[PDB]
């Protein structure tokens, strides 16, 4: 898949 | 608890509904909106706490299940925006599916696939309702919550927009076809001499958009008046009582109203403000003031902004020859939520 991670 | 969780349920025989699905507790509260199992209060809580909270990058925020802070799949289809939790698969699809799916390149999440189910995740039978449902019912001071969209019946967005042409923005968002004819958009700058009935076949409405002018103040009309204008107008664009009800609306203020007639603003609008800073490293060199009935616009405040400071910060404005430029970037994100209810163009 596609990873993100966000603050 | 959610190493537990899949045994729990083969072999202790619960019935996930009893299970935190979220943090595999026992101490369940009310049920899971999106996939079948229960919730903990300290985890709901949470679930709520960030409902419509998207990024920069145009996805939701958390886990679309457990509501984690980490590291999170994605969908691979356009029409989502839906991201999942690394561990929430694992422990309830079943072990090591985090790992084929960040191998998968076409993937399409629990939301979006044909078969409901999927180890223990089981996708609610009509969800998109429920979830709402739950908003109401759970929330301590309910706000306007319309119930969500599919994919299929998702028509393309109608709006107004007041003093302000937004074109531009929804286009770049993705809100907008590419042929500007039938463009369901209509600008309109002066309406002082408008009336109900011109609104009403100007083409029924999904969202009013709306804005006072800039600092560089190039139409002489005192601020208070567009937040005047802009509510009667508004009223017009509404639908007959009882309608669906998919209806948004929007004002933003760059700074130019004061503070009596901005209380006012609030008390017409029903709803105290969110202003909103474009940060610079320590510096601040714009804001703008907000209201709204759009999925989640007051969790986006930066508290972290002083009155004190704007009242200077509209200083060093009216001591140059800038241009009316008007800050969009600030509200271009707000719309996000949106993706959710109407068409969505592909670029
Ligand atoms: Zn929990
Ligand atoms: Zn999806
Ligand atoms: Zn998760």
């Amino acid at each position: 898949a596609r990873t993100k991670q966000t603050a | 608890g959610r190493d537990l969780i899949a045994y729990e349920v083969k072999a202790n025989q619960r019935n996930i509904e009893d299970i935190c699905i979220c943090c595999g507790s026992l101490q369940v509260h009310t049920q899971h909106p999106l996939f079948e199992g229960g919730i903990c209060a300290p985890c709901k809580d949470k679930f709520l706490d960030a409902l419509f909270l998207y990024d920069d990058d145009g996805y939701q925020s958390y886990c679309s299940i457990c509501c984690s802070g980490e590291t999170l799949l994605i969908c691979g289809n356009p029409d989502c925006t839906r991201c999942y939790c690394f561990e929430c698969v694992d422990s309830l699809v079943g072990p090591g599916t985090s790992g084929k799916v960040h191998a998968m390149s076409n993937w399409v999440c629990y939301l979006c696939l044909p078969s409901s189910r999927s180890g223990l995740l089981q996708r609610r039978r009509k969800w998109r309702s429920q979830l709402k449902a739950f908003y109401d019912r759970e929330s301590e001071n309910p706000l306007e919550m319309f119930e969500t969209v599919p994919v299929w019946r998702r028509q393309p967005v109608r709006v107004l927009s007041l003093f302000e042409d937004i074109k531009k923005e929804l286009t770049s968002l993705g809100f907008l076809e590419s042929g500007s004819d039938p463009g369901q958009l209509k600008h309109v700058v002066d309406v002082t001499d408008t009336v109900r009935k011109d609104v009403e076949e100007w083409g029924p409405f999904d969202l009013v958009y709306g804005a006072t002018p800039p600092l560089g103040h190039t139409c002489d009309r005192p601020p208070s008046w567009y937040l005047f204008q802009f509510h009667r107008l508004l009223q017009y664009a509404r639908p007959k009582p009882g309608s669906p009800g998919p209806f948004f609306w929007m004002f933003v203020d760059n700074l130019v109203l004061n503070k009596e007639d901005l209380d006012v603003a609030s008390r017409f609008l029903e709803m105290e403000p969110v202003t909103i800073p474009d940060v610079h490293g320590g510096s601040l060199q714009n804001a703008v003031r907000v209201w709204s009935n759009i999925p989640a616009i007051r969790s986006r405040h930066w508290a972290l902004v002083s009155e004190e400071e704007l009242s200077l910060l509209a200083q060093n404005k009216q001591s140059s020859k800038l241009a009316a430029k008007w800050p969009t970037k600030l509200v271009k994100n707000c719309f996000l939520p949106l993706r959710e209810y109407f068409k969505y163009f592909s670029t």
